[PDB]
């Protein structure tokens, strides 16, 4: 023999809900480093633990649309920052704040061309003078004084552009790839608040303006804090934005106005980890929006893999709620800050290649902390073995991200993702990148559809009968929280008026008639107003 | 599939002139020779005070590689007043767009600014320049009296241009109106015979143009790209333009009438911000004379193996049906970040086989983003989705990416030879390259050995040295080749023969040639004609019995062959290439006589057989089918034995059968060579006598709907012996069957309504639902999950309308989803009730008097359902809370169905029927 090892080399342990970390270098992912040694076609099971460390130093940057329309949004925001701190203080012992604004490429088509030279300075059409175009300017890096934010945001004046869509994508980029200037710090939760009230220019739009050099993804601001290639370089692509976002562990939040919300929402669906929020007309709302998205960012542990030799493949099994396990998955959602989750990873090479360090990564998205895996290999007519479709030879051994005898099966769960996120709507299981419904009379690509399924009044009861009654199941499986979330409230005497929700009624264990209601508006609300004072038998 | 990459034509331009940003071919009618047209959008000029007005250069193919500009215009900026210019030519990107015909060449400046004559402005309206030898006229369809952004002030017309065969220009101005865009077709000569140097407007008579659309369509970019072809009916070229920002950054491609300018067709993108429309191109890629649409969205993010989104690009290939519909497929890029449908450039017919080609481009591919170009060939079926060749840039970045393939052009046969050509343009290095298509030869080889069945004890020839007679056998090998182009006369070849190929490095070479005792003989013949197959011959002997042991491992003779240079055309030896799908190897088999007792002939007795196991397959899903064959030899030797299973259009061979200790693992392989699909299996070369085999061939039958009732297979073994070579063709059919698991689920919205009834007033006559009661809602769903689909069925719902003259669950109305029409025997909602405006237990039918809804269904496929949504109203007289047991009632509702008909009549279809119920219990709760 010549066994395959998996030796943990560095075992820093989770810092149990301690975010300030007194020179304890704060850990968030337990097994910091391991070193397996595989042999021909052999595998090795291991695992990784990662927790949403309480009191994690936040970082918040304010990218805002400085188009003439966001003039009133500069009023009820000059006071902000100071107003933000009292909210984020309840969430962090340390918090950095920042600002920076965009408009559009200061060139011909977008910018006010050059009719009277009396325009290179303002917006002479009304009589009021504003500012010339600028594209992207960095004012006030990331600092402590939540007052300094107020000092700069007072000094900020709006501008004016010709074109409908702004060029804020250039900003989202510079404000991600320019670490030192902005002041993004290592062990700290990152947040990029992108506020806008109008459309945007995508990549290739710059051909008109005469720009054929594509975005490089590098930092281009100078000592003057203005994006230099704004005029020499075309807009960044959804892919390259998406690339540099994950590498710098930034979280893109889209604080956008109603008219353009559905838009930045599908733009959100192509840049996973993007959070969209309905900004207000006078943008006063920007806070109970920010301090919200934070909750969303810290309620999921997605596992990303940087590098990795093509020769070997990983298999994941995520266990999150009360050690019940979820096979084939490297992501857990519905989490509360402080909790810890474990994934049991596996690895196997299809016939060992040639020696080299070959060290890759496995880490949660947005987290600085990662598990470094150094892999080494202990090595030193036709062929009916087929059936084709990824199937190799000797006797048939599928590739990475493929399974099954013939090799039809997949490892992908994205084809089983749903509207809400839960795999196969919660009514079924993903089988070879394709749901197979545990049919309560349901069907659909992800089992979304179920006409003959019981009304919500029945699904939600499960919640109220616990989150307010300490009984029933959920109490029994300890899942009446992460599973049955929402937000309950003991509505005073009678219930709500807004007829945009269902009113439910039911008899509980104690022979009393409980009365509730399932609402859902604003930003995906979901209150369950419970009429306190159940009708019970008198005596 | 092949064009020269050894020696292509390299062309250059000034550093930063963007030379090679717009490429085209120049074929004058007035000359025997042809040229290159390369745009230099950023090149400086000798026009007074004009910085980078850009230009266009006519390059020489006459192996001089010298390109001197083309005098379109050399004047500076025209005036409107004293020190008040009328237009501004500097940085106009003239050359950014270039097209031509015969002597006629159109070149535009989409960054041409024009100060309107009303106010002091600098609007990028853009102009073109149509030259024709001496006569040069400015063409600016967008320089009208109607100005500013709201009009055509920012039109930048000339962004994309193109001619129709009837000599008419199509133009694209993206910024017209509110950046929605615009198309403008004007016939030349109307452009030529209308130019007046004293008017900056000029109305053209038969001009065609798209109009201002609603505000919602703003910023779509129509005119970003343009291609032209005949789609609508017959006649001329119709207009095709890519609107990369249409929809919600989704993209859209518009097709317009070549004369009305009315919208014919439309195409929409699947993933937004992918720039679906950056490039368009129409070509008949499958010789049925129908322009096919190709569309590029270079920023499309496909799902990579691991499931992650990756920007790699995609090309939408819409094939045009005869009905005007499309059979649109898809084609993704290969590397990430290298753009792909960035430039689709249809070539003529590179290989020249009666099918057009096309070259898609990834400008930023290869190593160090030097970009590559992929050439995809056509076929009767559509486009062969697999690259037939890849052209790689060879230039390093100067200050930005070389951008090789950003702009390419190929379709004209610039050189002598009978095949097209291609021009590619790397402007990040300022270059254009000529890839000359090379001659394609199709060759036919032949190999046949005289005595086929070698006899050891045969006395025929004599060894070279010793005159000892030895067992002879001759071997000849014909070779015929002829190509379609400029190449013939000397197709010389290097042939290589091989005796006993099956014999590895072990060295038991059972056979050798004559005069040169060795199994390897070398030769080099020649030919040229398409039917003059020159044939060479040889003599080979066999070693004596006392030199080797064989056991009959056929002496296979092998044949190889190849081309040579100095068969090419003068102008830089343009070497040809053998057809892509033609093997250079041909090999036959010999067989030492053994066991073929006395007649010397090995005449066998072959027989197949299949047990008919599992007599049925259903219509709808994939039916797994295994065949148990019993092939055997009851005669003598069976040289090169093989099973021949014939299969239909929906059979599809899986594999043999290993998962069985009783079955054999034959060397079976799938094949279609002719208008026939079939499985073959080695039954052992010399399938010895009495040799019995019994294996399993599994398939997976797809349905094909009605299409008769059974499916035949045709079994038979066939060999190489001159006598009794085949077995009786045994045919085997399995019967189709009908299966359709249909079911009926039902449910109640408020399944439980508590009677203490919060807030309710007994009205004299109800007018609203609130005056009546709660909304109890029943829902029944008829669903077919079975394999086979049905064509019609019946649905019957019974409603608990009332009990003893007194109502309970007054239906307001009902809704249907799917294939079904209904009818209630009683009028639903008699009391005209509207929306808001501001015994002991069980009930239902049988006890209460029904109101029935009968519904006619028809058309539920393998995974389709029909739903009936009944919307009631608990009529609150379920009260009577005074005397007895008004305490609890259960309102029962029950629907049933009967599948009466199916699409197959051939198969024995039986009726499917079942029922279900739905309760709404109204109890007293508190009491
Ligand atoms: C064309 O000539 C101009 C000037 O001779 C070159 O650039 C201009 O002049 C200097 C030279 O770099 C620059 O500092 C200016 O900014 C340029 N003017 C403008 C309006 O941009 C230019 O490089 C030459 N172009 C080519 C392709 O040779
Ligand atoms: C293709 O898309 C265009 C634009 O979406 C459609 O044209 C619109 O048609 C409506 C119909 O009344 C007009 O009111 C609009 O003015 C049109 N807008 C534009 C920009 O043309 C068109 O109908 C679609 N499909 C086809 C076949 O034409
Ligand atoms: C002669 O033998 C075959 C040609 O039939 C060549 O070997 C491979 O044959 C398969 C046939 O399925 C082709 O798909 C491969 O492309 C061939 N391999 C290569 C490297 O070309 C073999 O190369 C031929 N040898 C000569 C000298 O012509
Ligand atoms: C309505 O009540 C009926 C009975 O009154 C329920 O149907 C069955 O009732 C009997 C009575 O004891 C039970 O034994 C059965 O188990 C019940 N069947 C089922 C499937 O539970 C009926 O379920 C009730 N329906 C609603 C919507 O509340
Ligand atoms: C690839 O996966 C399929 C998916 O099941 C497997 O084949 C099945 O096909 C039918 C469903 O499509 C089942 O009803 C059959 O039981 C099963 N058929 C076979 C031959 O296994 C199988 O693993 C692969 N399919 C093929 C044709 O190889
Ligand atoms: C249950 O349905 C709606 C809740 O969506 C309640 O209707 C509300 O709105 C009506 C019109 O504005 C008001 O007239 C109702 O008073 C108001 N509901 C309340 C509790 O104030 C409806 O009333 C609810 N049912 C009951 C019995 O209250
Ligand atoms: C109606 O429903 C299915 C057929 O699609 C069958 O259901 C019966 O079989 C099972 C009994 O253990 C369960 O599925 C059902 O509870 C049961 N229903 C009844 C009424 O017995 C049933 O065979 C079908 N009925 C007919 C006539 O085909
Ligand atoms: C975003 O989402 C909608 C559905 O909400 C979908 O039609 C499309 O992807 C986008 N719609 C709009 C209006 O942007
Ligand atoms: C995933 O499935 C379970 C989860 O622990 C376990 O078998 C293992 O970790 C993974 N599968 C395999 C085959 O190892
Ligand atoms: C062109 O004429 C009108 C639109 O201008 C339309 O009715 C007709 O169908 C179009 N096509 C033809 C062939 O006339
Ligand atoms: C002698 O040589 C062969 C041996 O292969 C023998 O079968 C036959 O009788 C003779 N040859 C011919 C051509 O008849
Ligand atoms: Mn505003
Ligand atoms: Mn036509
Ligand atoms: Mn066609
Ligand atoms: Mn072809
Ligand atoms: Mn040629
Ligand atoms: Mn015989």
């Amino acid at each position: 023999e010549f066994p395959v090892s998996e030796a943990r080399v560095l075992e820093d342990r989770p810092l149990s809900d301690k975010g300030s970390g007194d020179s304890s270098q704060v850990t968030q992912v337990s097994p910091q480093r391991i070193a397996l040694r595989l042999r021909p076609d052999d595998s090795k099971n291991f695992s990784i633990q990662v927790r949403q460390v309480e009191d994690y130093p936040v970082d918040i940057y304010y990218l805002m649309d400085l188009s003439y329309s966001m003039k009133d949004d500069l009023w009820s925001i000059q006071n902000l920052g100071t107003k933000l701190a009292t909210q984020m203080r309840k969430l962090t012992s340390n918090l950095r704040i920042g600002f920076g604004a965009f408009v559009d490429k200061p060139v011909s088509p977008y910018m006010y061309i050059s009719p009277p030279e009396a325009l290179e300075n303002p917006c002479y059409d009304m009589k009021t003078t504003c500012l010339p175009m600028f594209g992207y300017k960095h004012v006030l890096t990331l600092t402590d004084q939540v007052t300094r934010f107020n000092e700069e945001v007072k000094k900020q004046s709006v501008s004016r552009n010709r074109d409908a869509p702004e060029g804020g994508f250039d900003a989202i980029m510079q404000a991600t790839v320019c670490d030192e200037k902005i002041g993004w710090r290592n062990d700290a939760s990152h947040l990029l608040v992108f506020t806008t009230d109008a459309k945007t220019h995508i990549a290739l739009d710059g051909r008109l303006a005469g720009i054929v050099q594509p975005n490089d993804g590098q930092c281009h601001v100078g000592s003057d804090n203005h994006y230099s290639a704004s005029t020499t370089m075309d807009y960044p692509s959804l892919g390259l934005m998406t690339e540099k976002l994950s590498q710098k562990n930034i979280n893109l939040i889209f604080a956008v106005t109603e008219n353009v919300v559905n838009l930045y929402q599908n733009y959100s669906e192509l840049i996973p980890g993007t959070t969209v929020g309905v900004l207000s007309m006078d943008s006063s709302n920007v806070l109970q929006l920010i301090v919200d998205a934070y909750g969303k960012i810290r309620s999921k542990v997605e596992l990303e893999v940087r590098d990795l030799p093509e020769e070997l493949s990983l298999s994941f099994n995520a266990t999150c709620l009360n050690n019940e396990v979820i096979p084939g998955l490297k992501s857990c959602m519905g989490l509360k800050i402080g909790d810890t989750v474990s994934f049991s990873i596996e690895a196997k090479v299809r016939g060992c290649p040639q020696e080299k360090e070959k060290s890759f990564t496995i880490k949660p998205v947005g987290f600085k902390d990662s598990l470094i895996v150094q892999v080494t290999f202990d090595c030193d007519k036709g062929e009916m073995c087929s059936g084709h479709g990824q199937c190799s030879c000797g006797d048939c051994l599928c590739d990475s991200d493929w399974t099954g005898y013939y090799c039809n099966c997949t490892t992908r769960t994205d084809t089983c993702m749903s509207s809400n996120g839960l795999l196969c709507s919660g009514r079924g299981k993903c089988e070879c990148g394709s749901c197979v419904c545990i049919q309560p009379g349901s069907y659909g690509d992800t089992c979304e559809k179920c006409p003959t399924c019981p009304d919500a009044c029945t699904f939600k009861k499960e919640c109220v009968e616990c989150k307010k009654f300490d009984r029933e199941p959920y109490m029994t499986e300890n899942t009446c929280n992460r599973y049955c979330r929402d937000e309950i409230e003991s509505v005073k005497e009678l219930k709500d008026t807004g007829k945009d929700a269902v009113n439910c009624t039911y008899k509980n264990e104690d022979d009393c008639v409980v009365r509730f209601q399932y609402y859902e508006d604003s930003s995906g609300k979901s209150i369950l107003y419970v009429v306190e004072e159940p009708e019970c038998p008198k005596g | 599939f092949n064009l020269d990459v050894d020696s292509p034509a390299e062309y250059s331009g000034p550093e930063g002139s963007y030379f090679g940003f717009a490429v085209d071919f120049f074929v004058p009618s007035a000359s025997s020779r042809m040229f290159l047209l390369v745009g230099a959008p950023k090149a400086n000029t000798t026009q007074p005070g004009i910085v980078e007005g850009g230009q266009v250069l006519k390059c020489d193919w006459s192996s001089t590689r010298r390109c001197q500009p083309i005098e379109f215009d050399a004047t500076g900026n025209r005036d409107y007043a004293k020190d008040d210019p009328l237009e501004f030519k500097s940085h106009q990107w003239f050359g950014a767009s270039v097209r031509s015909k015969q002597d006629k060449i159109l070149a535009c400046a989409p960054l041409y600014h024009w100060r309107t004559e009303m106010k002091q402005e600098r609007e990028p309206v853009g102009t073109c320049f149509l030259q024709d030898g001496t006569k040069t006229v400015e063409y600016a369809p967008c320089r009208s009296q109607d100005i500013d952004a709201d009009g055509q002030g920012f039109c930048q017309g000339g962004f994309s241009i193109d001619f129709t065969k009837a000599d008419r220009v199509l133009l694209g101005g993206p910024g017209s109106f509110y950046w929605q865009g615009q198309l403008i077709s004007d016939q030349v000569a109307e452009i030529v015979s209308k130019y007046d140097p004293n008017v900056y407007s000029i109305k053209y008579n038969n001009q065609l143009a798209t109009r201002t659309a609603q505000a919602i369509f703003d910023d779509s970019y129509l005119g970003y790209s343009v291609a032209v072809g005949d789609f609508n009916g017959d006649g001329i070229d119709d207009f095709v333009s890519g609107v990369p920002r249409a929809a919600r950054t989704l993209g859209m491609v518009y097709i317009y009438d070549g004369k009305n300018m009315s919208s014919l067709y439309n195409f929409t993108g699947e993933q937004m911000a992918a720039y679906f429309g950056f490039s368009v191109a129409a070509t008949d890629i499958n010789g049925d004379d129908y322009a096919d649409v190709f569309i590029g969205a270079p920023l499309f993010m496909d799902r990579g193996s691991d499931g992650k989104l990756q920007e790699v690009g995609q090309v939408s290939v819409s094939l045009q049906r005869a009905s005007g519909d499309f059979q649109t497929t898809k084609l993704n890029g290969f590397e990430v970040f290298a753009r792909f449908g960035s430039a689709i450039a249809p070539l003529g017919d590179l290989d020249q086989d009666g099918f057009n080609d096309i070259a898609i481009a990834a400008p930023y591919g290869g190593e160090d983003k030097k970009g590559i170009v992929y050439i995809f060939n056509g076929r009767s079926t559509g486009l062969n989705a697999v690259p037939s060749q890849i052209l790689e840039g060879q230039w390093a970045a100067r200050s930005m990416p070389p951008s090789f393939g950003y702009s390419m052009k190929g379709a004209t046969d610039i050189d002598k030879n009978g095949y097209p050509d291609l021009i590619v343009g790397a402007f990040g290095v300022d270059r254009a390259i000529l890839y000359r298509a090379r001659p394609v030869i199709t060759v036919n080889a032949g190999l046949e050995v005289y005595p086929s069945i070698l006899n050891q004890d045969n006395k025929t020839c004599s060894l070279p040295g010793t005159a000892l007679k030895v067992s002879c056998f001759n071997v000849r090998f014909c070779l015929k080749a002829d190509g379609k182009g400029v190449l013939p006369r000397k197709l010389n070849f290097q042939v290589e023969l091989l005796l006993d190929k099956l014999k590895q490095k072990g060295a038991i070479r059972r056979a050798l040639f004559l005069y040169s005792r060795s199994p390897s003989h070398s030769k080099n013949m020649t030919i040229s004609r398409g039917g003059l197959m020159q044939c060479e011959e040889l003599i080979a002997y066999l070693r004596d019995e006392s030199e080797f042991r064989d056991k009959l491992t056929p002496i296979t003779i092998f044949m190889e062959y190849r081309l040579d240079y100095r068969t090419a055309a003068d102008t830089t030896g343009l070497q040809p290439i053998l057809n892509q799908f033609t093997p250079a190897n041909i090999s036959r088999q010999a067989h030492i006589l053994l066991d073929c007792g006395e007649d010397n002939v090995c005449k066998p007795k072959l027989e197949v057989s299949v047990d008919s196991d599992q007599k049925k397959i259903y219509i709808g899903d994939d039916n797994p089918l295994t065949l148990i064959v019993k092939a055997q030899n009851q005669g003598e030797g069976a040289y090169e034995a093989e099973l021949i299973v014939s299969i239909p259009l929906q059979a599809d061979f899986i594999g043999v059968v290993r998962n069985n200790e009783a079955l054999a693992r034959l060397s079976c392989a799938f094949k279609t060579e002719n208008q026939t699909r079939q499985v073959v299996c080695d039954l052992g070369n010399p399938m010895k006598a009495g040799t019995q085999l019994l294996a399993g061939l599994r398939f997976s039958v797809h349905q094909q709907s009605e299409m008769d009732t059974s499916v035949k297979f045709d079994l038979q073994i066939q060999s190489s012996n001159l006598f009794d070579k085949v077995s009786p063709v045994v045919s085997h059919k399995v019967d189709l069957a009908v299966l359709a698991a249909v079911e009926i689920r039902g449910v109640s919205s408020p399944d439980h309504v508590f009677l203490p009834i919060p807030n309710w007033e007994h009205k004299e006559n109800p007018e609203t639902e609130e005056d009546v009661g709660p909304v109890v809602q029943h829902i029944y769903e008829l669903r077919n999950n079975g394999p086979s689909s049905f064509s019609k069925a019946m649905l019957h719902l019974q409603w608990p309308y009332k009990y003893n003259n007194n109502t309970l669950l007054y239906i307001l109305h009902y809704d249907i989803d799917g294939p079904m029409n209904c009818t209630s025997d009683m009028e639903i909602n008699p009391l005209r009730i509207k929306i808001s405006s501001l015994d002991i237990h069980t009930l239902g039918c049988g006890v209460a008097q029904c109101l029935k809804i009968v519904c006619q269904v028809g058309r539920l496929d393998r995974g389709k359902s029909a739903i009936l949504y009944v919307k009631s109203l608990l009529w609150t007289e379920t009260f009577m809370n005074k005397e007895n047991q008004n305490h609890s009632y259960s309102l029962k509702s029950s629907a049933s169905f009967n599948v009466i008909e199916f699409p197959y009549k051939n198969l024995p279809i039986e009726d499917i029927t079942n029922s279900t119920l739905v309760t709404t219990n109204v109890t007293w709760g508190i009491q």
